[PDB]
């Protein structure tokens, strides 16, 4: 029985409505560009490329250790997945730390929320991605500790599965925001 | 699948049609030029949909014609045994308590309400992913 | 005491039955402590319409229930 | 203006409105149907009655009468 | 219409679906509402004191009235432990049967109570009142055992 | 022989039957009760605030309320009966009949459904909670435009707690939005295609997908305003595009909504017609694809709500309004065409059906015409649009909701409805609202604008204000003998021992017990149409419904 998986036709259409909410934000971001005129990047603001292209790159790796996990759950292997989805945490959270010190040194420099209208949007645009992150990395250590408690199933390998395509999406939501924000300005 | 696939196509292309109908027609003749609202979410509802439909497409690509897709089915070809459905959950309240109690304690500025209500959704939402997958007590 | 097994299924196992004049009484004594509060220094009749709508509340419940005793429907 | 008679039609309208459409239909006749009188013959099927009570043919006595 | 009478079908199962027109009723029973829930509560609330099924039955006995109540009360659920009251009110006949198991418990000295408790009152014309009273009496009467 | 039943079924339960089951139920036809009745008891506070509104209305100058509380009022009430009410109805009803529509055991998230109804209410009573609160619940409009809700003005905290809410409410809605489209995807019976499913569940299906584009970019709106009440975060300041920038966004998501509180009522209606006009359903396919035109152009007229503002580009939006006027008027067309040359009988179902038809007729007649920029250089932010919007939400909301109710009331409960009593609310309700939101057009039309708690005696308008609040305060004294009707018919009143107590019905609900039994189904009758309850039930009409199914 069960020819289509049920979770996860659940999972495709909750991420479309995240992808909506995300619309909303990238909407809140483009109003306003079209009001600053010429150096649109106000006063003190300068992003540090040199710092933001090292953690796009680990964030694909991640992905890239998701899906390997992935292939390890298919086949009823438990410790594999459990491998490689450790490694996908540590680079998840690794990810995080930089985002959160490139904040820090972005903030005592300038650029703050309540500082101009381009902090706002810019922090407003990137906080709720790492929310999301800290949400997929939450995702992993549940999964992690469910696997850990009862017989790997399929029920097991669907949960798998599905916490592997919003960590997808969570990446591709992240290339569109790193491309719009760091290199078309 | 095929009916779905075909509807969220439909859906997809539609939208795709009125988002670059809209996004020229107000790069032209319009006041302050492309608008960037309405063109962000008409696009990206284009996406929603085209994410569902390919989703769709490629499941039913790769499947067998199922006994609720095909007529002159019989009611005997359905017969076996369908997933699991969770009876009795009394977790489902407790999540929104604590949900709530976060959003009061956003709506409030309250940083400790906010954090006892993020831990108490953290709380909540791992009995609720446990729930018919602890073991019996090692005593 | 007792009740009926058919109301309470554990009435054989612990304390299951607590008389009605108790909880009748009880509600009319509660009534009349809301309404004598109104005594007082409380200058401003917003209190007022919440004291007597929350005792007519209680006493309307408890008539009924002695009614529908009364007439036979419960019990 | 007049203040009375604008009280007294925002008062009374909806209520006279409300006796007339329930006189008009409440004291219609219900499909429930008529009792029936020990005078005339029984017509209904015969009805057997339970008690559903205690939950899980040797006759054991009688009794009878003529009213 | 003992052939699936224009709406009901016979299904995969053994189970009848039937149907009624939109503004009709399907009980059909010539006594008020009010006075049906009061027969259902004695029926109900002495049965469980007595610990023994009461029975009542209104239609036609056309023969040897005992041989056909006592034929009539094969069919309550549970019969060796039941007590059926029947009564034909063109024949003008009230005859209660009992059970095995409900026997020494009460019944000798509580059936001709009943009969005549539905007598007296069948004879100013309240076929539930005399019901209700019938079944009051006997409920009393009988004892759990 | 004979067949041992009891005199009256049992009234109400045993003592303890209920509590602990409503707590920790997963059973989708208590969670649509649940919803019904929440939802009629915000119902009747939003009539409440509405009630005092017409008080005050009437007779100029302030005679009892201040200028504050009366804002407070029409805010709070448009925002109780917008989203307390009819969006949560919307999923009572999918939850009590779409899978007994599809012949399923279950929805396909169990704990998911009870997620969304309990998120829900904390969600409205968060919201709700503002008036405790020495400033007041929320002031400004149901649409919270853009520079009045910031924390300059409106300092208050009414707005935080209302803004909260909606987030609430909004993610449950989502969560059960997902459920249904999942659950009409995977659960389905063995014989039912796509094309032979009911109407009702075709349209529940179009408004989840609508939700689920419709309600994530409110919740982005409403944290962006969120961060910047409480952090000062320039997202709409005037400065920037800010002012224009909340009305796109919510009237994006805003028209979509007022399409998803339409759709499943017009599935009722078209269930509701067949059974009671003894014909098949006119214009299947059609009807289907009417629903589907519908749910893609919701999604592009947003801004004929912004015709004032001189900032949108009128043509494209005008054109979309008209072009999406027409499917419409095909699906009254097929309404009709299903009722030609029947035999009709009205019960109360059929009578509120007819009145849903009429008052939905005037009501999109009044927002065709509203739909053109220059009338609506006159006639918007004016009474004649409350009376637009009235007539279409009273017609299909509380029309089609009391049709449902008092057709599935057998289904869901095993006892019927008192019908003199429907009759009697039935001419009450129309009445009251043809008496109250007629004379508004006109109102509106000499110069009367929206949300005004004062006028002058020097003005107009001081009869017909007079007439609204009759009217207004006639529409409050309906709502007795519904709810009279439904307490003493839930323990009372004439129980039903056979499936389908309307005869000539369809969509395999009435093809089960009339309380059906848990997981809904003993047996499944062979699927070859969209009537297999109906050729369940009278299998000598298969051979004249096929020879004549396209004669017209
Ligand atoms: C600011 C500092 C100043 C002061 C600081 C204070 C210092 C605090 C230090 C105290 C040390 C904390 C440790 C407490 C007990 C340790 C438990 C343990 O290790 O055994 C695992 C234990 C195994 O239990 P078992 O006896 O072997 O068998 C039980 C059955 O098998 C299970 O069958 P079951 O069906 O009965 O399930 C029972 C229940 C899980 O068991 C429980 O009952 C947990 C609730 C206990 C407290 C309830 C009190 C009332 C709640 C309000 O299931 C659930 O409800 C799932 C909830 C999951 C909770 C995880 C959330 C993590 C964040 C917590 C914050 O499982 C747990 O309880 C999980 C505990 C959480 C993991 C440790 C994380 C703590 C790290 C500290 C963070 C900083
Ligand atoms: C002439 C023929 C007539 C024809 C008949 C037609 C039938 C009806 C037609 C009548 C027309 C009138 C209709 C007008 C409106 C009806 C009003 C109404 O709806 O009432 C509810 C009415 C009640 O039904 P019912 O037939 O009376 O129920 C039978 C009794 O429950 C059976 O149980 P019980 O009554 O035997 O139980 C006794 C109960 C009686 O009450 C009830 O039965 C239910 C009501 C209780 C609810 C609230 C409890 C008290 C809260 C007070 C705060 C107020 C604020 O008392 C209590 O236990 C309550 C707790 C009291 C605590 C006392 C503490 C004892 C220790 C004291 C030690 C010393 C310490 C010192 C101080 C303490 C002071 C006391 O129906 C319902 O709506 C609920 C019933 C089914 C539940 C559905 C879910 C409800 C959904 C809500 C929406
Ligand atoms: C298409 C289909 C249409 C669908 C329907 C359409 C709806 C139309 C609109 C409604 C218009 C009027 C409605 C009148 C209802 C008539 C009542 C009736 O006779 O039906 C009996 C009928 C028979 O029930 P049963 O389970 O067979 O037997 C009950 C047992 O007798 C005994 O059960 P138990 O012992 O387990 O306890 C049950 C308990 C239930 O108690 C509660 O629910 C606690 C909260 C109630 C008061 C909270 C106020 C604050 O009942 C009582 O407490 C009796 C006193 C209640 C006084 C209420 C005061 C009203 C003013 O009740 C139902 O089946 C209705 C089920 C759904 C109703 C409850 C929905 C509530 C959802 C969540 C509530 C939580 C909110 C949290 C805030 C509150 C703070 C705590
Ligand atoms: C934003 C709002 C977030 C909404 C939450 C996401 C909803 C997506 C549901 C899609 C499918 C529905 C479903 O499968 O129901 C399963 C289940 C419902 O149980 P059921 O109805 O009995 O169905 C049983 C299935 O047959 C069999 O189900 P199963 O037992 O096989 O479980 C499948 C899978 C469930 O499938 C999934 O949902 C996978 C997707 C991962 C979600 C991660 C998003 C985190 C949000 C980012 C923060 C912004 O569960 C897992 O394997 C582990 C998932 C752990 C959930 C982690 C959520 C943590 C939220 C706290 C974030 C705070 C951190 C930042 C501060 O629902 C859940 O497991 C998640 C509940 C979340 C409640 C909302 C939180 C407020
Ligand atoms: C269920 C709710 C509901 C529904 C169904 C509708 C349906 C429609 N609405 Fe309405 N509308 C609202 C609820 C609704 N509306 C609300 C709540 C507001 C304002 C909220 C706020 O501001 O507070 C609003 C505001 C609103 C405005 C802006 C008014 C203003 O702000 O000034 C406009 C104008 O463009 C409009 C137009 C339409 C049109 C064209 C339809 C069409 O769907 C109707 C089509 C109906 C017909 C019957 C046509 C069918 C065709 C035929 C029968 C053939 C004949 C055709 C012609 C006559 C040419 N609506
Ligand atoms: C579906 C949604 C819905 C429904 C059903 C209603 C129902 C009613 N509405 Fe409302 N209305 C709106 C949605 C709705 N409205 C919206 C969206 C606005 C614009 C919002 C904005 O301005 O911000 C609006 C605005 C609005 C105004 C304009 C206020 C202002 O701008 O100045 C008026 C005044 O004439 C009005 C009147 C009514 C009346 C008389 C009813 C009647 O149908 C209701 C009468 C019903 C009852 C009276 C209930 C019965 C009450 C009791 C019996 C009390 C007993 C109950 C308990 C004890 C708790 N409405
Ligand atoms: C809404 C969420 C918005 C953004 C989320 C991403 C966070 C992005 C983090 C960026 C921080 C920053 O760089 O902003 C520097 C500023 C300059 O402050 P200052 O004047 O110079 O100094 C004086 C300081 N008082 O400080 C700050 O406002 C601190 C920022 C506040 C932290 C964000 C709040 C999180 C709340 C989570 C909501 C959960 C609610 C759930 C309920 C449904
Ligand atoms: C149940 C919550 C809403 C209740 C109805 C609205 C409450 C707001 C106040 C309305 C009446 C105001 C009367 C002021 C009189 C002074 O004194
Ligand atoms: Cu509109
Ligand atoms: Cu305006």
């Amino acid at each position: 029985l069960n020819r289509p998986n049920m979770v996860s036709v659940g999972t495709i259409v909750w991420l479309s409505s995240e992808l909506m909410f995300f619309a909303g934000l990238f909407a809140m971001y483009f109003t306003a560009r079209a009001q600053a005129g010429g150096a649109w990047p106000p006063e003190p603001t300068e992003l540090n490329l040199a710092l933001a292209v090292p953690v796009t790159l680990v964030l694909i790796a991640s992905s890239f250790t998701c899906q390997m996990g992935v292939f390890a759950a298919e086949r009823g292997d438990v410790f594999g997945l459990r491998r490689w989805y450790v490694i996908t945490f540590l680079m998840g959270l690794f990810f995080v730390l930089g985002q959160g010190y490139e904040y820090i040194h972005l903030v005592e420099h300038g650029t703050t929320i309540p500082g101009s209208a381009y902090g706002s949007v810019f922090y407003l645009a990137t906080g709720f991605h790492g929310l999301h992150v800290i949400g997929g990395l939450v995702a992993f250590v549940l999964l992690l500790a469910r696997t850990k408690m009862s017989k790997f199933t399929p029920a097991q390998a669907t949960a798998a599965i599905v916490v592997s395509y919003y960590w997808h999406f969570v990446d591709i939501v992240w290339i569109a925001l790193f491309a719009t924000i760091y290199f078309v300005r | 699948m095929h009916i779905e696939a075909r509807l969220f196509e439909i859906l997809t292309a539609f939208f795709a049609l009125a988002a670059v109908v809209y996004a020229v027609l107000t790069a032209m003749f319009a006041t302050g030029g492309v608008e960037w609202a309405g063109t962000t979410a008409l696009v990206l509802t284009t996406g929603l949909t085209l994410i569902t439909g390919t989703f769709f497409r490629f499941v039913a690509r790769r499947l067998d014609t199922r006994p609720e897709d095909y007529e002159d089915a019989e009611i005997s070809d359905g017969a076996g045994e369908l997933g699991f459905f969770a009876p009795h959950s009394w977790w489902p309240i407790l999540i929104s308590l604590s949900f709530s109690t976060a959003a009061v304690g956003a709506a409030l500025w309250l940083p400790w309400l906010i954090a006892a209500g993020v831990a108490f959704v953290i709380t909540s939402v791992c009995g609720l992913v446990f729930e018919y997958y602890w073991g019996p007590e090692k005593h | 005491t007792g009740v009926d097994v058919e109301d309470v299924p554990s009435a054989e196992w612990g304390w299951s039955h607590m008389p009605i004049g108790v909880m009748h009484i009880g509600g009319l004594l509660s009534a009349a402590f809301l309404l004598v509060m109104m005594r007082g220094n409380h200058v401003g009749h917003v209190e007022d319409w919440f004291l007597i709508g929350f005792a007519a509340v209680i006493v309307a419940l408890v008539g009924r229930n002695w009614w529908l005793r009364r007439r036979g429907w419960i019990r | 203006m007049s203040t009375a008679l604008t009280h007294g039609l925002i008062g009374g309208v909806p209520l006279v409105l409300f006796a007339v459409l329930a006189l008009i239909f409440l004291t219609r006749k219900g499909p429930h149907p008529d009792t029936y009188k020990m005078s005339d013959p029984w017509t209904h099927a015969p009805i057997l009655w339970a008690a559903e009570e205690p939950r899980e043919v040797v006759i054991g006595g009688g009794a009878s009468g003529k009213w | 219409e003992l052939d699936l009478p224009y709406g009901s079908a016979l299904t995969s199962s053994g189970r009848i679906s039937a149907v009624t027109e939109p503004g009709e009723l399907s009980v059909h029973y010539p006594f008020p509402t009010m006075d049906l829930v009061v027969l259902d509560d004695a029926l109900k609330y002495g049965s469980r004191a007595a610990k023994a099924r009461f029975a009542v039955y209104i239609g036609p006995l056309g023969a040897d009235t005992a041989a056909t109540a006592r034929e009539i009360l094969a069919n309550v659920p549970t019969p060796e432990n039941a007590v059926l009251l029947a009564v034909s009110p063109d024949q003008r006949a009230i005859e209660v049967v009992y059970g095995a198991d409900v026997k020494g418990r009460g019944i000798e000295s509580a059936a001709p109570l009943g009969v005549s408790a539905a007598a007296a009152s069948f004879k100013e014309g309240n076929l539930i009142d005399g019901l209700i009273s019938a079944v009051r009496v006997m409920s009393a009467g009988v004892s759990p055992a | 022989e004979l067949e041992a039943r009891r005199p009256f079924p049992e009234r109400m339960g045993p003592k303890g039957n209920l509590i602990y089951k409503l707590i920790t139920t997963t059973d989708h036809k208590l969670i649509g009760i649940m919803y019904c009745v929440v939802c009629f008891a915000f119902f009747l506070v939003g009539g409440l605030m509405a009630l005092f509104m017409r008080t005050e209305l009437a007779m100029p100058g302030l005679q009892f309320l201040s200028n504050e509380q009366f804002n407070q009022l029409f805010t709070m009430h448009g925002t109780v009966m917008l989203l307390f009410y009819a969006t949560p109805i919307v999923f009572g009803f999918a939850n009590l009949v779409l899978p007994l529509q599809i012949g399923a055991p279950d929805v396909a998230f169990p704990r998911l459904n009870a997620l969304s109804f309990w998120l829900f209410l904390f969600g409205a009573l968060i919201a709700i909670a503002g008036f405790i609160t020495p400033g007041g619940a929320a002031d400004f409009g149901w649409t919270a435009y853009s520079p009045l809700t910031d924390a300059i003005h409106s300092p208050g905290a009414g707005g935080d707690l209302w803004i909260m809410g909606l987030a609430v409410g909004g993610l449950g809605t989502i969560l059960g939005g997902v459920n249904m489209i999942t659950t009409v995807v995977c659960m389905r019976a063995p014989g039912m295609t796509m094309f032979r499913m009911p109407i009702f569940t075709w349209n529940i299906l179009v408004t989840s997908i609508l939700v689920l584009i419709a309600f994530p970019i409110l919740t982005a709106a409403l944290f962006g305003l969120a961060a910047d009440r409480h952090l000062g975060a320039h997202i709409y300041d005037p400065a920037n595009g800010g002012v224009l920038l909340w009305q796109h966004l919510f009237w994006f998501f805003g028209h979509p909504e007022v399409y998803i509180i339409a759709l499943p009522f017009f599935g009722i209606v078209s269930e509701i017609f067949p059974v009671f006009s003894r014909k098949p359903i006119f214009g299947y396919t059609t009807l289907i694809y009417a629903t589907l035109a519908i749910a893609a152009l919701s999604v592009a007229v947003w801004a004929h709500h912004m015709y004032a503002t001189g900032a949108v580009l009128l043509p494209f939006f005008s054109f979309m309004t008209f072009l999406i006027a027409v499917p419409t008027g095909i699906k009254f067309f097929n309404w009709i065409g299903t009722m030609w040359k029947g035999q009709l009988t009205f019960e109360t179902p059929m009578l509120f059906s007819v009145g849903f038809l009429i008052t939905f007729l005037l009501g999109g007649l009044s927002g065709v015409l509203l739909a053109s920029p220059p009338l609506d250089f006159h006639v918007t932010d004016s009474y004649f649009v409350i009376a637009h919007f009235h007539y279409v939400l009273f017609g299909t909301i509380v029309f089609a909701t009391y049709a449902g109710i008092y057709f599935w009331f057998p289904k869901m409960t095993g006892r019927l409805l008192d019908e003199r009593l429907g009759k009697l609310h039935f001419w009450l309700t129309f009445i009251g609202f043809h008496t109250t939101f007629l004379v508004q057009h006109w109102l509106g039309d000499e110069g009367m604008p929206r949300r005004y708690a004062d006028y002058l005696p020097t003005d107009g308008f001081t009869t017909l204000n007079v007439i609204s609040t009759v009217g207004a305060f006639i529409l409050g004294v309906s709502m007795l003998p519904f709810v009279w009707n439904v307490f003493k018919s839930w323990r009372y009143g004439e129980p039903v021992t056979v499936d389908d107590p309307w005869g000539y019905g369809n969509s395999l609900e009435w093809a089960t017990s009339c309380p059906p039994p848990r997981h809904n189904f003993t047996e499944l009758p062979r699927i070859r149409s969209e009537r297999p309850a109906f050729e369940l039930h009278y299998p000598h009409m298969v051979e004249r419904m096929r020879a004549e199914a396209h004669v017209g």
